[PDB]
């Protein structure tokens, strides 16, 4: 029930609960974290995590 | 209820009896009473539980709120909470339970005919099948360190494949004359070990 | 002479009393208070004392109104002092507040105005009372008690109101905020004082529990701790220069840091002179260890170690040197804690002995490998620490350091504290928490309760000399809470460990992750006047912040941890600590010559007893019982050492250690594992052996005092030797433990334990034992422990929480005695983890405010429970266990114990009742002998089975009541024959066959009929008595005659026949034999104002014959009580405040009817129903329970014990086996006998209601002669129609005589205006209510069809040549509307006079067009038939949009009803449905209107709507609807509607009455629901009033005949 | 719209219980006696599939 501001984004940060409503799934955008598949990607988001400077 | 009856018709066919065999010092002696006797507790709270639900299922007696809740838990296939008193590995199922604990009472009436034959030492048992293993350990050693009056501290263990136990797996190895090589297999079982104390 | 005696005794008391002044003494040149109180206080108990002493005896006769004015002026005169105390000890620091504190007239001006008003009128009243210092002076001055409470109201009234200025204070004064309220206002005022503080630094500080002051109190010389070691300041800090309370505090606290700085100094400085040489002198080593304080010394040879292997690793010769030198020193600790010491001294050189201990082990392990360089790991990883004394700075000279984590000392005195045991594990600990810490993280170690994590965290923190808090959190701590304690840390600068944090209520757990967020970030902007945001507001953070953790993961389901919170804290792993090395450090520092012998012996007997013991829920073999073994084997070697020294040497370790162990671990075994643990002793230590007994002074205390109160005791071989060794067992775990408990089933004697025990050791050492037994599952948690205001920051006290801070304040001289708190209800983890804190070691109770109450050496926390299969390790643990078991209490005791209270203390309380009394008990003395005949007996009934778990002493007491009630009868029969007493061997004769019956209908009078006749059977064949000769006919269809024979019940019953008035009216029963048995039984049971329940199946008729019973007791008040699944105290309580009073007395406040010399009986009608907690209890129930045995409950206002003056109760319930019960407790069964009254069968019920039918067939003589074939058609339909329609079908298919009573009360309608009939008309209208009352309540067509089936052959079969077609048709209707009398119509007209009704219903109500068939007919013709009959609700299930309200609304219309619906919308709550419900009752009684009360399922939105519409619905009142202006507005609109109708009543309860009919009268409710699979089921156990006095339709969907 | 919060107030309105006060309409609504012209409709709308209503 609003129109926001151009630049404006609302995080919600949550763990995989039957809880959640339907509507919010339905209306956010879901993104999953999870453990990586292999070592090789987990390498790679952990080298991408630790700043190249340190 | 005719497949439920059916069922709890042909569970106890592998459940009959168990003797309650126990006025002895060693701790061999009482461990096996008090673990004999528990499996006889067990035993008969569960077979008073068959009869209750195979006479309710197919005969002339009323339901009650226990009843109930034990009929529930049989029909969706959970182990019913008053049942589990030992330990059950990772939730099984009531179908692998009863020939689990039928094996528990066919090993403790093994034990009760050597007992109704010192006569207990030379036994063979298998640890699945014991309550409380940890508590045979402890018997075992506590036996053999008062038969030769040492410490009960100062007690190391020697292993080849004066104790014999059975039902030990490895896992992801093999024993060729007591010693350990590695190998894919995923279990190998051991034929018997035998625990001796130095 | 003995008057003349008593006579100088009470001229001694009038003397001692004209003499006696209230002592006086000047207030800072304002006033002159009264001081002295404990002697005042003394003198008027032992008065009192006195009085009741000559009053019970001899000859108080002759001065009885001169005694009665001396005993109520005393009580007046204590009732005075007792709220002066009060009002004079809150008076002295709010004048102190009011005029030390300034800004306070600018701030709270109404507030200083009100106090300037309360003092005039204080001054006034001190200028009275100092005028004349006479205390009946005193007492003369009118209106005190008035003035006094007045002053004690408004006083607390600006107390409460004075909150807000608290904040305020605490602003200032950093360690304020862990200091309740009531305590900091006594802080403030006693500023001027000082000497009132004392009390308070226990809590203000972390060891300093005094301050040592000056004679003249201006200057404060130094702080003590506890055990009365001093610190002394180096620069005295000065009141007199007039500082405010928190800046001289400030100064102390200051000055305490840089004197212990200054002592590290000069102590540092002599242990660098002792320790350079290879030897030392232990004459100046023990000179020095008094001359340095113990936290002191311990720091000084940690930093000498550290210093000195420091510059050995500097340079493999100097870390030989010294680890020697280290060698040396503890050899020399050794040879000195080895004699005889101070205690103090001698706890220093314990906590030198464990750093000595713990600094060789580490040099043992730095010498075994190859160290070369300081800056190896393998010694950076130790805790080491650096003195420089060249920094300027005195705060910051010590350094302690660990692997690249710098500290400094805190500096805090710690006082002795207890040192921990440096295992390998408690050293991986320190380094991951110190990482921790220096990674500005909290700490968090986790594992199962017992592995050593708070006292780790603890010392951890004693060793950075950091103050550390401990708080056991709970779900009660909200986030404004964690704020509060979050802030107050910020302020002082302090370590936080709150233990058991995993159950934090996971969103507060979310909520308060940001408060940790945001400290962590505030220390990290400190590692680099710094603030942090708390509760929206900016606070300075000081730099010795800690937020520690401590948590069992899954320990009782708790919540869990979130990743955001979780990254906020540095986890460890802790399970198995080094108890090996524990017992070795601690036995080795109290001094064992073989320390590590008796260790390795030790620790794995312990192994060994967690394994080869049973397993039992209160067996705990863990660290702290290892702890507390230690702890006793020290305490045991110290006393006998004195023991020997009072006549070196050598010893037995070896039987002090086993005599430790078996004082600490024997008690709490089961019988038979005793032999099993001393063959563990005996195999583990072979010359052991143990004493025992040496008790002897004790012993004969305790056989004084169970003689005094008539118990049986026994000398250890006897009969009552295994509950007089469990006493003595207790009476040692109370002296060397904290928290005990008395496990053991139900009937044990712990009770009777713990009071005679608490009575000997009162009467052996003088000192005063007062007990307080608190039920805790009778009240919620929040009336137990306390409550936080979510709007205003207030606390409201808990029960337990109230009882211990009234002992910790102890103004009425609380500390000196012994108070011993008993918890007699049953543990779970919801409200026992909250006394975790309190049973650890910490001693002290952790409350939400983040003020402390510790624990006092005198109070000891005792369990009284049941079963611990519900309490967890942690709780269990704490706490020394007692196990009662079952055959340590035997029957025969009991068998003495009530021959004993028979034979004195007579009944109607020498005495001819007690000659009467005595002559029964040496009558029945043979018969309870050992086996006998009654424990025979009991056993049988043990071996039976019966509706109900039985318990001996359940039964037993049952038994005990109806002997008593035969002696009252033997006494009614002498009194009845005063001119021929009762012949002695008539009264053996007729005692000798009572007792047969009591037995008889005490076991068995909850079995069936078959098994009350098997224990007939074998009490014939046990007993030598004579009995009736009737093979067929049992001994339980017998009574016993005052004349001493055997006669039957069946004499008793007559064949009355009722008049055609009253057919079937409640009030009528017509006797049978178990009716006259179980009303005589009833009658039995009610003499003595005992509590009974009635079990039986619904509608048996087990409130009809209690009725019955109570019918012939005319000085009892019956009040209906209807429970449901959703019950709680609160229900009894209103009732209680409806139909009772609270009046007060000087031995306390009681609870008596309003109307007097009549004992009102409660009558719970569905006691089964309330829930069971998912730890198996009922809160009604241990509510009764409670009220029952304890005689009295909690009253929650203001925690005051409410005594029962004239209360019991009568039960009723359901079998267990039903679908809606839960089986009642087996500590609440103790006391209520039960007997099951059931169905009475075909042969009875032919009876029963062939005499209805025979009166009610007495209108028209012609149908007379088919009563008999009527009852037989009657009861066949009946019992047919039972058997198949049975509950487990559908939840509402319940059958019982009340259907065959409403179906003749029908019939009789009927045929009561019509005075003509054929026996086709008969037969038509029989099936026609056999119909309405068989066929409305089912569900489908098959079981409908089966049900006209039945009644067809039915009729056929007992109704020969008969016309079948004129009797039975298909619409068989009945309606009243088209003439004037009920006569059967037929379906075209009926049809038709609808059609024109709902014509003119269209344009008058409802303009909603209907279209008519046979099921609308026959649905409006059954909610006439219900509307037409008084209290007619109905319970219509269907689907939505069948039209059920519709229907209803057009029926009420027609009927003259008037139609109500609640009109629910948004927020709808309860106190609107009250308010509904409230108009509802006014206009239906008040206004003597019709009201058709239309409700629907979709209106509900709580259980308190179902409690509420249940109440209304089976009583036609609900107590508690009205109370106070609206009460008295029903009282005057009700005498109005009185008034109007013609009858003139007064006072309240006919009016009540009148009411209540009206409401009974007037007053109909139509429940509309949705049919469900469960929803039906939950809806019957939720509310039984819906399933028993509702009559059910089920209109269901529309058929296809509906739908053609 | 949201009718997943649906107010019990409505239901005489769509029950059509109404009065009949000679030519004139009057219905209730809470508790006011309301007069409803003849033109009078009412729509409820829904974002939510998967909701359940009783
Ligand atoms: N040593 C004794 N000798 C004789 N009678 C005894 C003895 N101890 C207890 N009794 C009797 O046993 C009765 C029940 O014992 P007690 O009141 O101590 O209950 P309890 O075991 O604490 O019960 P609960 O577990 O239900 O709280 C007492 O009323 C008393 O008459
Ligand atoms: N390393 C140790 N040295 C000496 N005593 C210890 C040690 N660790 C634990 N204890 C004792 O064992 C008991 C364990 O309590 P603890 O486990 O700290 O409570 P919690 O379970 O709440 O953490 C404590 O009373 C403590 O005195
Ligand atoms: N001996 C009897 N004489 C007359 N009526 C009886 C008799 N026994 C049962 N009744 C009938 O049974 C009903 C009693 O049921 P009730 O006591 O209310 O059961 P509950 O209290 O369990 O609801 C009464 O309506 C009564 O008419
Ligand atoms: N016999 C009938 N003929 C015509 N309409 C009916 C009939 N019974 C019910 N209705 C319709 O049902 C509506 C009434 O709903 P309601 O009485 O609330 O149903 P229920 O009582 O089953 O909840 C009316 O608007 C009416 O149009
Ligand atoms: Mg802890
Ligand atoms: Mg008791």
């Amino acid at each position: 029930s609003l129109q926001p501001h151009a630049c404006f984004r609302l995080f919600l940060t949550m763990e995989i609960n039957p809880k959640v409503p339907v509507n919010l799934l339905r209306a956010g955008r879901i993104f999953v974290f999870e453990p990586p598949p292999g070592v090789k990607a987990n390498m790679l988001r952990t080298f991408s995590s630790i700043p190249v400077s340190r | 209820h005719t497949t439920a009856s059916n069922w709890l018709h042909l569970i106890p066919q592998t459940l009959s009896h168990l003797k309650r065999t126990e006025n002895i010092k060693d701790p061999l002696f009482r461990f096996f009473e008090r673990e004999v006797k528990m499996g006889a507790k067990l035993l008969q709270d569960v077979r008073q539980d068959l009869a209750d639900v195979v006479q309710v299922c197919e005969g002339k007696k009323k339901q009650t709120n226990y009843l109930r809740t034990l009929i529930n838990e049989l029909v969706k296939g959970i182990l019913p909470r008053s049942w589990s008193h030992y330990t059950v590995p990772a939730g099984m199922t009531v179908i692998q339970w009863v020939s689990d604990f039928s094996e528990r009472i066919k090993q403790l009436q093994n034990i009760s005919l050597a007992a109704a034959s010192k006569e207990l030492k030379n036994i063979h048992v298998c640890l699945g099948g014991l309550f409380v293993p940890e508590a045979y350990i402890t018997a075992t050693r506590q036996y053999v360190a008062q038969a030769n009056s040492w410490s009960l501290e100062e007690l190391c263990l020697e292993v080849n494949v004066s104790f014999g136990v059975t039902g030990l797996k490895l896992q992801g190895a093999t024993c060729n004359n007591n010693k350990l090589s590695l190998s894919n297999a995923i279990s190998t079982a051991l034929p018997l070990t035998q625990l001796r104390w130095v | 002479q003995g008057e003349m005696a008593l006579e100088e005794f009470l001229k001694q008391i009038r003397e001692v009393w004209n003499t006696y002044e209230l002592d006086l003494v000047n207030y800072q040149n304002k006033c002159r208070l009264i001081r002295g109180w404990d002697d005042l206080f003394n003198k008027v108990k032992e008065h009192i004392n006195s009085v009741s002493a000559m009053k019970l005896s001899p000859y108080y006769k002759v001065f009885e109104e001169d005694a009665l004015s001396w005993e109520d002026k005393l009580n007046r005169i204590m009732a005075l002092f007792d709220v002066w105390i009060d009002v004079q000890r809150r008076w002295v620091y709010l004048e102190g507040i009011f005029t030390g504190s300034a800004d306070i007239k600018h701030l709270l001006p109404v507030e200083t105005q009100r106090f300037q008003s309360i003092s005039t009128e204080f001054l006034a009243l001190m200028k009275k009372v100092s005028k004349s210092p006479l205390v009946m002076d005193v007492l003369n001055i009118q209106g005190v008690q008035r003035s006094l409470e007045r002053l004690a109201d408004l006083l607390g009234k600006i107390q409460k109101a004075l909150g807000e200025y608290l904040e305020r204070e605490r602003s200032s004064f950093p360690r304020f905020y862990f200091v309740g309220d009531e305590d900091l206002l006594e802080i403030i005022g006693n500023s001027k004082n000082v000497a009132k503080l004392q009390k308070h630094f226990k809590k203000m500080f972390a060891g300093v529990s005094s301050i040592i002051l000056n004679e003249d109190n201006s200057v404060v010389l130094g702080i003590s701790s506890r055990e009365g070691e001093e610190v002394m300041f180096k620069t005295p800090v000065s009141i007199t220069e007039h500082p405010k309370i928190n800046e001289w505090l400030t100064l102390v606290e200051k000055e305490m840091r840089v004197t212990l700085a200054k002592l590290l100094a000069e102590s540092v400085t002599e242990v660098e002179i002792f320790g350079k040489a290879t030897s030392i002198d232990p004459n100046t080593y023990i000179t020095w260890i008094d001359k340095y304080q113990a936290q002191l010394v311990v720091l000084s040879a940690q930093i000498a170690w550290s210093e000195n292997v420091e510059t050995a690793l500097s340079s493999a010769a100097p870390l030989h040197s010294v680890l020697s030198n280290v060698e040396v020193t503890l050899n020399v600790l050794a040879d000195s804690v080895l004699m005889e010491q101070p205690p103090l001294r001698r706890r220093k050189l314990e906590h030198l002995i464990t750093e000595l201990v713990h600094q060789r082990d580490v040099t043992r392990s730095l010498i075994k490998s190859k160290i070369d360089n300081a800056k190896s790991f393998e010694w950076l990883s130790q805790m080491r620490f650096y003195f420089d004394p060249k920094q300027t700075d005195v705060l910051q000279q010590l350094s302690i350091q660990m692997a690249n984590a710098k500290f400094n000392y805190g500096f805090e005195y710690l006082g002795v504290q207890d040192k921990l045991v440096q295992t390998p594990l408690t050293d991986r600990c320190y380094l991951t928490m110190t990482q921790a810490l220096e990674a500005r993280l909290g700490g968090s170690p986790f594992g199962p309760a017992g592995t050593g994590k708070t006292e780790s965290v603890k010392a951890l923190g004693h060793q950075l000399g950091r103050f550390v808090l401990v708080f056991n959190c709970d779900e009660t701590f909200d986030f404004q809470a964690m704020g509060r304690i979050f802030v107050g840390l910020c302020q002082v600068g302090a370590w936080g460990c709150f233990d058991e944090f995993n159950r934090l209520e996971e969103r507060m757990l979310s909520a308060v992750s940001q408060q940790v967020q945001c400290i962590q970030e505030a220390l990290r902007e400190h590692s680099n006047p710094i603030t942090c945001e708390l509760l929206n507001k900016q606070v300075k953070v000081s730099p010795d912040m800690a937020i520690f953790i401590t948590m069992n993961p899954g320990y009782a389901g708790r919540s869990n941890l979130p990743d955001n919170l979780k990254k906020l804290f540095r986890s460890l792993a802790m399970t198995k600590p080094d108890r090996q090395l524990i017992a070795q450090v601690m036995l080795y520092s109290q001094g064992f010559r073989t320390a590590e012998v008796l260790a390795n012996k030790i620790v794995p007997f312990f192994k060994l007893c967690d394994e080869q013991l049973s397993s039992q829920s209160h067996y705990d073999f863990g660290l702290r019982a290892l702890k507390s073994v230690l702890v006793s084997a020290g305490n045991v070697k110290r006393e006998r050492i004195q023991k020997i020294k009072r006549e070196a040497e050598n010893l037995p370790e070896q039987e002090i250690l086993i005599q430790s162990v078996c004082e600490t671990m024997v008690p709490k075994l089961v019988a038979e594992d005793i032999p099993l643990l001393f063959s563990l002793l005996s195999d583990v230590f072979p010359g052991v052996q143990y004493h025992r007994g040496e008790m002897t002074a004790l012993r004969e205390e305790l056989k004084k005092v169970c003689q005094e109160m008539y118990l049986t005791y026994g000398d250890g071989e006897e009969v009552g030797g295994m509950w007089v060794e469990k006493v003595l067992q207790l009476y040692q775990i109370t002296q060397i433990n904290h928290g005990l408990m008395m496990v053991g089933p139900s009937g044990s004697g712990k009770s009777m334990a713990w009071r005679v025990l608490l009575k000997a050791l009162e009467r052996l050492e003088g000192v005063e034992g007062v007990a307080h037994i608190i039920d805790p599952k009778a009240i919620s948690k929040d009336h137990l422990y306390g409550t936080l205001d979510p709007n205003t920051r207030e606390w409201t006290d808990g029960l337990f929480t109230h009882v211990l801070r009234k002992i910790i304040d102890s103004v009425r001289g609380e500390l000196q005695k012994r108070q011993w708190i008993v918890f007699d209800g049953d543990v779970d983890p919801e409200w026992v983890e909250n006394l975790n804190s309190v049973l650890d070691d910490n001693k002290l109770l952790t409350l939400p405010n983040g003020e402390r109450l510790s624990l006092p050496p005198n109070v000891r926390i005792m369990f009284e429970v049941q079963d611990l299969k519900y309490a967890t390790l942690a709780t269990v643990s704490r706490c020394g266990m007692v196990w009662f078991s079952e055959d340590v209490l035997s029957t025969d005791m009991i068998f003495n114990n009530f021959l004993a209270r028979l034979r004195s203390i007579p009944l109607d309380e020498a005495s001819p009742m007690l000659q009467i009394q005595r002559d029964a008990a040496t009558i029945m003395q043979p018969y309870f002998t050992s086996n006998g005949l009654v424990t025979k007996a009991l056993e049988h009934a043990f071996q039976l089975e019966h509706i109900m778990d039985l318990t001996r002493l359940r039964c037993l007491g049952s038994l005990f009541s109806m002997l008593h009630q035969a002696c009252r009868n033997v006494a009614q029969y002498n009194a009845n024959h005063p001119d021929f007493p009762m012949q002695i061997e008539q009264l053996e004769r007729y005692i000798q066959r009572y007792l047969v019956y009591a037995i008889l209908w005490s076991l068995s009078g909850d079995s069936r009929l078959k098994m009350r006749a098997e224990l007939g059977e074998y009490i014939r064949r046990i007993t030598t008595v004579p009995l009736p000769t009737a093979p067929n006919i049992p001994i339980i269809d017998y009574e016993v005659s005052i004349s001493g024979e055997w006669s039957p019940w069946q004499a008793k019953v007559p064949q009355i026949e009722v008049e055609t008035h009253k057919v079937a009216a409640p009030d009528v029963v017509v006797p049978t034999l178990d009716t006259v048995r179980h009303e005589a039984l009833l009658y039995t049971w009610l003499a003595e104002h005992k509590p009974l329940v009635l079990c039986g199946p619904p509608g048996s008729g087990k409130t009809m014959t209690l009725f019955s019973a109570l019918r012939a007791l005319p000085d009892m008040e019956v009040v209906g009580l209807n429970f449901s699944s959703a019950t709680t105290p609160e229900l009894l309580l209103k009732t209680f405040d409806h139909y009772c009073e609270y009046r007060r007395t000087p031995n306390g406040v009681v609870l008596a009817p309003v109307q007097l010399g009549k004992w009102l009986v409660l009558f719970c009608d569905e006691i089964n129903l309330p829930d069971m907690d998912k730890y198996g209890t009922q809160r009604v129930i241990s509510f009764i329970r409670q009220m029952v045995e304890h005689g009295g409950f909690y009253r929650t206002s203001d925690q005051t014990w409410v005594k029962l003056e004239r209360i019991q109760f009568v039960g009723a319930c359901n079998p267990p086996t039903d679908p809606g019960r839960k089986p009642l407790s087996h500590r609440f069964l103790r006391h209520v006998p039960v007997v099951y009254v059931d169905y009475p069968g075909p042969a009875s019920l032919t009876q029963i209601y062939g005499t209805f039918n025979r009166a009610m067939l007495r209108l028209i003589p012609s149908l007379r002669t088919y009563a008999e074939p009527l009852t037989a058609a009657m009861v066949e339909f009946y019992t047919m129609s039972q058997e198949r329609f049975t509950q487990d079908t559908q939840p509402h298919y319940i059958y019982s005589p009340r259907e065959m009573t409403r179906w003749v009360r029908g019939i009789f309608e009927a045929l009561r205006p019509l005075e003509t009939l054929p026996v086709e008309g008969l037969i038509r209208i029989w099936a026609h209510e056999a119909l309405r009352l068989f066929q409305d309540r089912l569900v489908e067509d098959e079981e409908r069809r089966w049900t006209d089936e039945n009644i067809d052959t039915v009729a056929l079969k007992h109704f020969p040549n008969i016309d079948r077609e004129k009797a039975m048709s298909r619409p068989i209707l009945y309606s009243n509307w088209l003439s004037k009398d009920y006569i059967p119509v037929d379906q075209e007209e009926l049809r038709d006079y609808v059609k024109a009704r709902l014509k003119v219903f269209y344009e008058e109500e409802l303009d909603v067009p209907l279209v008519l068939f046979n099921e609308v007919l026959d649905h409006v013709l059954r909610i006439d038939r219900i509307f037409r009959q008084p209290q007619g609700h109905l319970l219509l299930i269907g689907v939505s949009g069948a039209g059920k309200t519709t229907l209803s609304r057009f029926v009420a219309w027609m009927n003259g009803l008037s139609v109500y619906q609640i009109k629910v919308h948004r927020k709808y709550t309860g106190e609107d449905f009250d308010e509904d419900l409230r108009t509802v009752l006014r206009r239906s009684g008040c206004k003597n209107e019709k009201i058709a009360f239309i409700m629907d399922e979709s209106n509900v939105l709580d259980s308190g709507f179902l409690e509420r519409m249940n109440t209304l619905l089976a009583n036609g009142e609900v107590p508690g609807l009205f109370e106070g202006d609206e009460y008295a507005t029903l009282m005057t609109q009700c005498k109005e509607g009185a008034q109007k109708e013609g009858l003139m009543l007064d006072s309240h309860e006919e009016l009540y009455k009148w009411f209540t009919s009206q409401v009974i009268r007037n007053l109909h409710v139509v429940f509309t629901m949705n049919p469900s699979s469960e929803g039906l089921k939950d809806r019957a156990a939720t509310s039984p009033a819906l399933f028993n006095r509702c009559v059910l339709n089920w209109f269901g969907d529309w058929s296809t005949e509906a739908l053609y | 719209q949201d009718v997943e919060s649906y107010d019990p107030v409505l239901n005489p309105v769509l029950n059509r219980e109404v009065r009949r006060t000679g030519g004139r309409v009057l219905i209730t609504l809470g508790d006011q006696d309301i007069d409803l012209s003849p033109s009078f409709v009412i729509f409820l709308s829904t974002r939510d599939p998967t909701v359940e209503f009783p």
